[PDB]
């Protein structure tokens, strides 16, 4: 390809920074409008005690040994269901 | 700011025998000092760790 | 006198202590792993850092303040820093081999599909999308703070480095709250596994070459880079540029084909 | 869109590395970067060897493309031959540093 | 290769303590660890 | 099994080991000639007081000594390939028996008809009937049909095992999820031996494994008393 | 009835040493057969084949642990 | 003064000795386990305890010849004294990191000696296989500490690899190309290379273990989709380049040595013994399934690992071939490097050929797993990486120390070891043959004649070890000081006397360009 | 500097041939019985 611009006679400093603020900071800027846009809480699913999920062949080495490092109380259900 | 770096040639450049982890200043010893110390305690610290280790506490 | 321009290291405690710092570690992750203590780990990532420091520290007194980087020098590092970047990206294709192998061949435990039964994939859309625009432009800013030290712009080479490092930190929180927000974790089979452990590795080679980055924004500052000599810099984006593809890939394979 | 306020080798490089670049700016290579051109090797164009001392270690590549190399220390005085095919080298020691 | 003539010669008495100290520090450890093999297995 | 003083494969039971010995025979005869040839050079080129210390062309003998190994390289892999392929043809078997390796011990289950299973010891020293194999005997043993095409299904409920049957050339490991094939056929009617061939832990070298080759009409009334 | 079965045979969809997936499949099958017909007002005696085959290839422990988890509604399969 | 020099080394040479005391060290740490492993096979029935304390010590002995004897002494003992100066550079390109990949090793060494100390050791073979090696088989901190042994080594092989490499691209003569650099230069160079791209991979897999073992990952645990084999890959992917880089530095070293004793200026077929090093070095990274042959492979794949594996007998072949062509027309020094050299030559051979025997899947279904392969992997480990090792050990010797050995005693020493090592392992191709598998504490008793002879055998090269150790005080206490060594024309490192002053070509070689 | 030269440049002394032998015996003697004793270890632990 060759994108769709043009330049090339000499890519130099100037250069960069005019792709840095007409191209990739835009496109940063979208990404985020988008993003933070679409996010919002999906309802978290019905747990099911699926054998192949929520893996404990041997208590982490932090808190009660039962939770993972980034346990997020609304979306990560223990071995045993959602907590309280 | 200011270019300050010709000053740091000549202090590193002076010609005192020093090796460069020191050629700073009293500074560098220090940090050394603690360096290897916490390395030469942890190092011993955990020769009594595995010492620890090594036996059953049934 | 010598009259080859290679560098005579003065003897140094550093290797010593790194080699040290590296037992304190590994004992201090077993230590902790099975019985339950932080301590040998605690002083071991201490050592480490003071040896890193002390260590790079004497390299930009060497060069900068010393003299030593003779343009033969220079060229030695150069291969160096690509012979690291290289073993760094086999590291990574056990991962990527990893994933592959259990992705393509999904065992009657995970009911013979992929995803797995009970694994809601995050959109490849939405924040990963995000993510991968932030590291592109970090690509395009970084290339344009190495154009700018190359021709002599303090004020626009510290401003791009800048937006660069910056770029490098909203990637790195963005991931952070994806890790937190996400409906599986590390313990939720091979997917959760592959997962987490290949974009947890990948996050800490973010970390470590926005900290380089930050080094070399400093040394910046106190005016160490010339116009011509400035390889701190160089490997530094080299670095950058691996950490960015090392995302393409895992982008492609893990967030997008992987859901 | 531009200015300046970034050192140049010029004005910054220090140590060995600025000797080499000062040298190399002369025309000279004190720190042997550059592989040197062979005379014609004979007893009356011998190959001129710099040293900084009485001795140094000659390595001859007696034809192109060869993989052996004859190495053997050139003393000061007389020019003396390769072991192998017998160009001449003659040692013209010191200086260097002024 | 040639060489200059031993400056301390080690004379035959010489080397056969060498020799014997040296295959006893090996021997000796192992086999008194060999030997309470079975003092060992059951204690 | 393996006899006293054994230099090398133990007998063919089956049609594929027998193969596989007519292999190993050719390919063994390569290896002595080479390294015989190796070792004939080496005492050729030290037994001379003549010399030539010029420098020696090489870009004409390193032809010979590239095209012959070639060649060699080429009547190995033939008759190798032609016996790899001959070990995965299609051949319907008329039963099925599945072994799950365990620490430390084989259970097997003949589940066609009816759902048969059971598990299979190493016979301990000290309770060796006389004339007995130390280390080989076990329990319960394998009864199989002699002369008709079996497929043995091999998995492990623990750690890796491998199942292994020297005397027909059969070595299939035992791995936990998974379930290997591998088809078996006794020449001949008899009691044939092996053992566990994956390190899997304290026992590992005492959880062999006998099978026991009987005319199919035995195998039947067996299979029905061992319900 | 078009049965008289002796083992599973040769089945071309897995020629390979590595029948997990055989096994898997006519679990599979089977249950998912027996499910429609025992939905449908039908005669599970058709899902018959599929019965014998994963019988005759499944390890045991295998067979339970699946059942097990249909029970449980655990079961990762689609069926 | 004694601690800048030994422990804030910055010189090759220096470090290049302190990785050969530690492979010295090392080495006797391997042979008592070697030992233990033919005490216990010596006679039917248990010796020692069951399978587990028996296979800590199978294991242990492998991590420790492989990773802390033979490559330390090839590696970074002979490649740190003798890759700078055979291409003339004063020192190596990192000189500090090169320091950090030795005291890389005791720790390493550490945490091996701990792993063996702690619970019940790990009794998992050197290839650490998961189930067997996981939380549940081998629950404990034993196998952590293993892999944290070998996290460390590899660091230690990987920052020698970058150093090695850097070294010689960049700091040869400005007129010397890569194809004028000698034999052992380019072993290795090649060998780096190697390092460098398959250690990253046993890290990948050794790590995604530990996570199994501790952060309940389960990438080889069927249970959470995992699987056991893909373990096996990875590791093999790293293993097979890995015994390429056990004999790659050997390879060079006989080079040299053949060379030098045959009163030779150069090897025969310069140009084919660089591309047989590259070839064998390429070819060693897509033939690792030859360790899987049983697993359950795809037919045509094993067809293929089959076939990508004996082409590697084409390019050895050319060098075999190729130190019988340099012994040719020579006037041959019967010196006990010599000796060695030549024994190296046949042995592995031998070991060569019966790797070529398992690398037919058909054959390698009866002899996987089995004494065969054990029998093929001695002949070029305990003979062909060894004597490679003792052969440049006495060649250079003098260059390091100053002093000589005594040429008699060292034949001695060639003749006892030449039969033990063969009494010990040529049998054991018998064993293998007739079914007797790898890792038992004991075994059926028809195997009991070949099981006696091995281990008699295994003492006879213990008593060889332990008169080596004498024959190097011999030397020291005796201090018969080098003058003059033939052929430094075409032995550069010999140049600078011996031994070489601390500092070495502080003013580089001159070489003209012509 | 450093001392150069044969017997000058190792990190153990061989002035005298005694002290050395010893200093061997302890090197060479300690990596060798290294393994007798973790065994006893290990069996004397159960
Ligand atoms: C130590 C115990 C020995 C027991 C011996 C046999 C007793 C037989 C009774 C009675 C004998 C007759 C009745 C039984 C016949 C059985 C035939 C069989 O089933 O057949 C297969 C069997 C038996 O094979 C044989 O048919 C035995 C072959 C023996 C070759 C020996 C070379 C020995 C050299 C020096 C002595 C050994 C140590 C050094 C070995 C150095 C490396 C070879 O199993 C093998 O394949 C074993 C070998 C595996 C491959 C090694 C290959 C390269 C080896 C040597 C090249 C040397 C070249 C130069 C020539 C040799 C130069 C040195
Ligand atoms: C370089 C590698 C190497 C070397 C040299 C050896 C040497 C020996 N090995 Fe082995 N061995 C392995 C690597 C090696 N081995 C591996 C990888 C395995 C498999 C592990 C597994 O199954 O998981 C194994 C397995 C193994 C087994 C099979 C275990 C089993 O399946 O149950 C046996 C059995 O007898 C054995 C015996 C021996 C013996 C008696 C020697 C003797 O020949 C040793 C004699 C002494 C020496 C050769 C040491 C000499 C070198 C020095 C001391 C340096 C000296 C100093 C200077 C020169 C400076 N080894
Ligand atoms: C220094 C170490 C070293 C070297 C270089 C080699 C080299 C080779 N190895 Fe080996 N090998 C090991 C160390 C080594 N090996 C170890 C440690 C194991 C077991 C690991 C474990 O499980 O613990 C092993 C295992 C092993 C296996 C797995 C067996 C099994 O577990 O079932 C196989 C399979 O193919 C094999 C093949 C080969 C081959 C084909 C070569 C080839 O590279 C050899 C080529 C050499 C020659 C062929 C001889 C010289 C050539 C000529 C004279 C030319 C003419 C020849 C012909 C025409 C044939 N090796
Ligand atoms: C913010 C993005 C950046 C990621 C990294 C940042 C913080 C974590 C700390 C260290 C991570 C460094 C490398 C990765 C190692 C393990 C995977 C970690 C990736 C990660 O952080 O994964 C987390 C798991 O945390 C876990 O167990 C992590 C447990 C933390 C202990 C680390 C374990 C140490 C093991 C390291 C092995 C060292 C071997 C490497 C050797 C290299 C070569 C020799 C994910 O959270 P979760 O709750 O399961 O799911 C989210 C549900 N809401
Ligand atoms: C599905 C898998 C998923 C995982 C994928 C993850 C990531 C993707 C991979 C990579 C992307 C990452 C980073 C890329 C950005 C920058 C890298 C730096 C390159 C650079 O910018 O290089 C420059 C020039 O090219 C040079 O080096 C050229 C010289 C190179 C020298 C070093 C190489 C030496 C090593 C061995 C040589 C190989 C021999 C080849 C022949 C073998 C035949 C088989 C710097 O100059 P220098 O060293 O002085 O050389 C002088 C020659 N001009
Ligand atoms: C699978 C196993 C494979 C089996 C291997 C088979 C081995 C090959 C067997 C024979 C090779 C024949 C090569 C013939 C070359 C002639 C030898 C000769 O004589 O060597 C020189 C030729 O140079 C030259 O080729 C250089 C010198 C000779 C070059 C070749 C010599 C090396 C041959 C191999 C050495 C033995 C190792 C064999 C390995 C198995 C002599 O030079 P000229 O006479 O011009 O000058 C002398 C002056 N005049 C003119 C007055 C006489
Ligand atoms: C690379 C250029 C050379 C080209 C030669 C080709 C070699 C490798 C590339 C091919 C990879 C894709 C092939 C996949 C297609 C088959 C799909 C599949 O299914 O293969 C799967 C594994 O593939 C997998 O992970 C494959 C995982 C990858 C393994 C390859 C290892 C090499 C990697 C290191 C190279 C470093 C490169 C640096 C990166 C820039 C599983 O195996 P099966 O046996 O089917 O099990 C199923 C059974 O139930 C029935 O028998
Ligand atoms: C929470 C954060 C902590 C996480 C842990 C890791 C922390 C930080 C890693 C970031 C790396 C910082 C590296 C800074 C290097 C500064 C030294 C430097 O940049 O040195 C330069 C040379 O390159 C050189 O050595 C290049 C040196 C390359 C090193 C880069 C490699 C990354 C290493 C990662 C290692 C991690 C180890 C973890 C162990 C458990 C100096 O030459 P120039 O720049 O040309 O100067 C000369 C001119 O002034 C002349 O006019
Ligand atoms: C379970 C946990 C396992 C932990 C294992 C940890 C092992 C070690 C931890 C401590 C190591 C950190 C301390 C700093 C090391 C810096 C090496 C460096 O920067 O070395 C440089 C060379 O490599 C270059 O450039 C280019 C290459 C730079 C390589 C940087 C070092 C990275 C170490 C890799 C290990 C990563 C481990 C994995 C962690 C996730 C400089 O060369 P020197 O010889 O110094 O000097 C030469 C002079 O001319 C300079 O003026
Ligand atoms: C694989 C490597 C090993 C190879 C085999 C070792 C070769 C022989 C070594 C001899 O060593 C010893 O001999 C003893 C017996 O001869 C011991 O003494 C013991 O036995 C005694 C006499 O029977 C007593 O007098 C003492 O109490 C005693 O402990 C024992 O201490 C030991 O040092
Ligand atoms: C090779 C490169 C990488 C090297 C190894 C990486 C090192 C990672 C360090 C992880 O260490 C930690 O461990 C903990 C466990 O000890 C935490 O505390 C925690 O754990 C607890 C102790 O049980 C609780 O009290 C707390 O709630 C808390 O979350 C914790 O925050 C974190 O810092
Ligand atoms: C051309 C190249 C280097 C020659 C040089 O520039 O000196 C040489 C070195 C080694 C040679 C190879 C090796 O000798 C091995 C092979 C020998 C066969 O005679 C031809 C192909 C063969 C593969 C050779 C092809 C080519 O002549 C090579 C590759
Ligand atoms: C063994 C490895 C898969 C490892 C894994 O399961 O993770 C696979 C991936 C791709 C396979 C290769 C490719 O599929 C291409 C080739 C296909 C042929 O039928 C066999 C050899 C062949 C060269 C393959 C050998 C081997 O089975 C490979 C390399
Ligand atoms: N990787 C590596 O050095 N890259 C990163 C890893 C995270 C910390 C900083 C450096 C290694 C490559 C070789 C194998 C081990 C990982
Ligand atoms: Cu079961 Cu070994
Ligand atoms: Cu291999
Ligand atoms: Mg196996
Ligand atoms: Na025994
Ligand atoms: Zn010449």
């Amino acid at each position: 390809a060759s994108a769709a611009k043009g330049d090339h006679g000499g890519t130099g400093a100037r250069t960069w920074r005019f792709l840095t603020f007409g191209l990739a900071l835009p496109s940063v800027a979208l990404c985020t409008l988008n993003s933070w846009l679409h996010s919002g809480h999906r309802e978290r699913p019905a747990f099911i005690p699926y054998h192949h999920l929520r893996i404990r062949t041997k208590p982490f080495s932090w808190g009660d040994g039962n939770h993972t490092f980034f346990h997020n109380p609304r979306v990560n259900p223990l071995p045993t269901g959602y907590e309280k | 700011f200011e270019n300050r770096v010709a000053e740091k040639q000549k202090l590193f450049q002076e010609d005192n025998g020093l090796p460069v982890h020191l050629k700073g200043g009293a500074t560098d010893n220090i940090l050394y000092r603690v360096t290897m110390t916490l390395c030469l305690g942890g190092t011993l610290y955990s020769l009594y760790c595995l010492g620890w280790a090594s036996f059953p506490h049934k | 006198h010598q009259t080859h321009a290679y560098h005579m290291v003065n003897p140094s405690p550093w290797p010593l202590t790194g080699a040290l710092s590296a037992l304190l570690m590994t004992s201090g992750l077993t230590m902790w792993f099975h019985f339950n203590s932080m301590t040998l780990l605690m002083i071991g990532l201490t050592t480490n850092m003071l040896t890193m420091y002390q260590w790079w520290r004497d390299v930009i007194r060497e060069s900068t303040f010393q003299g030593h980087h003779t343009p033969a020098v220079q060229k030695g590092l150069r291969y160096g820093m690509i012979l690291f970047i290289i073993s760094e990206v086999l590291f990574f294709t056990g991962f990527f081999w990893a994933f592959y192998h259990s992705s393509l061949a999904p065992t009657p435990e995970l009911g013979g599909c992929w995803p797995p039964t009970g694994i809601h994939p995050l959109n490849p859309l939405e924040v990963p999308l995000l993510n991968t625009s932030v590291l592109l432009a970090s690509g395009v800013s970084i290339t344009w703070a190495h154009h700018s030290l190359m021709e002599g712009d303090r004020k626009h080479m510290l401003q791009a480095l800048f937006i660069t490092i910056t770029l490098g930190v909203y990637f790195t929180l963005l991931q952070a709250s994806e890790y937190y927000e996400a409906p599986f974790t590390i313990s939720d089979g091979v997917y959760g596994s592959t997962f987490f452990v290949a974009t947890g590795f990948h996050g800490l080679h973010v970390i470590i070459g926005s900290t380089f980055l930050i080094v070399c924004f400093f040394r910046q500052l106190k005016f160490h880079f010339t116009s011509n000599h400035h390889f701190g810099f160089e490997a530094a984006a080299w670095y950058w540029h691996f950490v960015d593809v090392v995302w393409l890939f895992l982008y492609v394979s893990i967030y997008w084909w992987g859901s | 869109a531009s200015g300046g306020g970034v050192p140049t080798d010029e004005e910054q490089a220090t140590g060995l590395e600025r000797e080499v670049m000062l040298a190399a700016r002369k025309g000279q290579d004190p720190y042997n970067i550059l592989a040197p051109k062979a005379t014609s090797g004979t007893k009356e164009d011998p190959n001129l060897v710099p040293s900084i001392t009485n001795k140094r270690i000659v390595g001859c590549i007696c034809e192109e493309d060869n993989s052996t190399v004859i190495w053997f220390w050139l003393h000061k005085g007389e020019a003396q031959r390769c072991p192998s095919c017998g160009t001449h080298y003659k040692l013209v020691p010191h200086q260097l540093a002024h | 290769i040639t060489a200059k003539p031993a400056k301390t010669p080690t004379s035959p008495k010489e080397q056969a303590i060498g020799l014997s100290v040296t295959f006893l520090s090996f021997l000796l450890p192992a086999g008194w660890v060999l030997y309470h093999l079975d003092n060992y297995k059951k204690s | 099994m393996a006899y006293p003083m054994q230099l090398g494969f133990q007998d063919a039971t089956s049609p594929i080991m027998e193969e596989l010995l007519h292999f190993h025979d050719h390919t063994l005869m390569i290896v002595f000639l080479i390294s015989s040839l190796v070792l004939y050079i080496i005492s050729l080129m030290l037994t001379t007081k003549l010399t030539h210390t010029s420098t020696m062309d090489a870009q004409e003998v390193e032809t010979i000594w590239t095209i012959l190994p070639a060649i060699i390289l080429i009547l190995i892999a033939l008759p190798s390939l032609r016996i790899l392929y001959m070990m995965d043809e299609i051949n319907n078997p008329s039963l099925t028996v599945k072994t799950m390796g365990h620490q430390w011990y084989w259970s097997y289950e003949y589940t066609d008809y009816e759902d048969l299973s059971f598990d299979s010891y190493m016979i301990p020293t000290s309770e060796l009937k006389p004339g007995e194999l130390r280390l080989l005997e076990v329990d319960n043993r394998v009864v199989l049909p002699m002369e008709m095409t079996i497929r043995m299904l091999v998995s492990s409920e623990d750690v890796l095992h491998s199942w292994a049957v020297p005397s027909l050339g059969l070595k299939t490991d035992a791995i936990p999820g998974r379930l290997n094939q591998t088809t078996l056929m006794s020449s001949r009617p008899g009691l044939y031996y092996g053992q566990c061939s994956e390190i899997c832990g304290s026992n590992h070298s005492f959880m062999p494994i006998v099978l026991e080759l009987v005319p199919l009409k035995y195998f039947e009334k067996w299979s029905a008393s061992m319900l | 009835k078009i049965k008289n079965y002796q083992t599973a045979p040769f089945d071309s969809r897995f020629p390979n040493q590595n029948q997990t997936r055989n096994c898997w499949q006519n679990y599979l099958d089977f249950h998912r057969c027996e499910k429609a017909m025992t939905a449908k007002g039908g005669d599970v005696s058709v899902c018959e084949w599929y019965r014998r085959v994963y019988k005759s290839l499944c390890p045991i422990s295998w067979v339970s642990t699946w059942d097990d988890r249909r029970a449980e509604g655990t079961f990762p399969g689609k069926i | 003064m004694f601690i800048n020099r030994w422990l804030f080394s910055t010189n090759h040479k220096d470090i290049g000795t302190l990785y050969l005391l530690f492979g010295a060290w090392a080495g006797m740490v391997g042979t008592a386990l070697s030992l233990l492993i033919r005490a216990e096979l010596g006679q039917p029935g248990t010796l020692l305890g069951d399978d587990q304390i028996y296979n800590v010590v199978v294991t242990a002995h492998a991590f420790v010849m492989i990773f802390f004897m033979v490559m330390p002494i090839m590696i970074g003992g002979f490649g740190n004294w003798l890759v700078p100066l055979m291409i003339g550079a004063p020192d190596m390109a990192f000189p500090r990191m090169n320091n950090m990949s030795f005291w890389l090793l005791p720790p390493s060494f550490l945490l091996l000696l701990a792993s063996s100390m702690v619970e019940a050791g790990a009794g998992t073979g050197w290839t650490v296989y998961p189930p067997l090696a996981g939380n549940l088989a081998h629950a404990g901190a034993s196998v952590d500490l293993t892999i944290f042994s070998l996290h460390l080594a590899g660091v230690s092989s990987i920052l020698g690899a970058i150093n090695f490499i850097t070294t010689i691209i960049n700091m040869k003569p400005p007129a010397m190309s890569q194809y004028q650099t000698p034999l052992f230069v380019w072993s290795v160079m090649i060998t780096a290379v190697l390092l460098l791209l398959s250690l990253p991979v046993l890290a990948a897999g050794i790590t995604m273990l530990l996570t199994d073992r501790n952060l309940n990952t389960t990438f080889f645990d069927p249970a959470g989709g995992g699987d056991p084999i893909l373990y096996q890959h990875l590791f093999w992917f790293f293993g097979h380049p890995e015994v390429y880089i056990l004999i790659l530095p050997g390879f060079g070293m006989i080079s040299h040595i053949v060379t030098y004793y045959s009163g030779k200026k150069e090897p025969f077929g310069y140009m084919g013994m660089v591309w047989a090093m590259m070839s064998i070095g390429f070819l060693g990274f897509i033939v690792w399934a030859h360790h899987m042959f049983t697993v359950g492979m795809d037919v045509d794949t094993r067809a293929y690992f089959t076939s990508a594996t004996m082409i590697i007998a084409i390019p050895t072949g050319v060098k075999v071939f190729s130190w019988l062509a340099t012994l040719h027309g020579g006037n041959i020094k019967w010196s006990p490097a010599m000796m060695w050299a030549l024994g190296f030559i046949f042995l592995f051979t031998v070991g060569g050929l019966t790797g070529i025997v398992l690398a037919n899947s058909s054959l390698d279904i009866v002899l996987h797993d089995t004494y065969y392969v054990v029998a093929h992997f001695h002949y070029v480990l305990s003979m062909g990486a060894v004597f490679a090792i003792m052969g440049g050990f006495v060649h250079w010797f003098p260059l390091f120390s100053g002093y000589t050995l005594n040429d008699t005693w060292a034949k001695i020493h060639f003749a006892i070891m030449f039969v033990g090592v063969n009494m010990t392992f040529f049998p054991q191709h018998f064993l293998g043959l007739s079914g007797m598998p790898r890792r038992y504490s004991d075994y059926p008793d028809a195997y009991t004649m070949w099981n006696t002879i091995s281990s008699m055998g295994s003492f006879i090269s213990l008593t060889a070890v332990m008169l080596m150790v004498f024959i190097i005080w011999e030397a020291f206490a005796s201090k018969r000081e080098v003058l003059t060594v033939d052929l430094t024309t075409t032995n550069l490192e010999w140049l600078n006397g011996c031994p070489p002053p601390y500092h070495t070509f502080e003013e580089p070689t001159y070489v003209n360009l012509k | 500097h450093y001392e150069e030269g044969p017997g000058k440049n190792i990190p153990f002394s061989v002035e005298n041939k005694w002290r050395l032998l010893a200093m061997m015996t302890l090197f060479f003697g300690s990596g060798f019985a290294a393994p007798f004793f973790i065994v006893r270890h290990q069996l004397l632990k159960k």
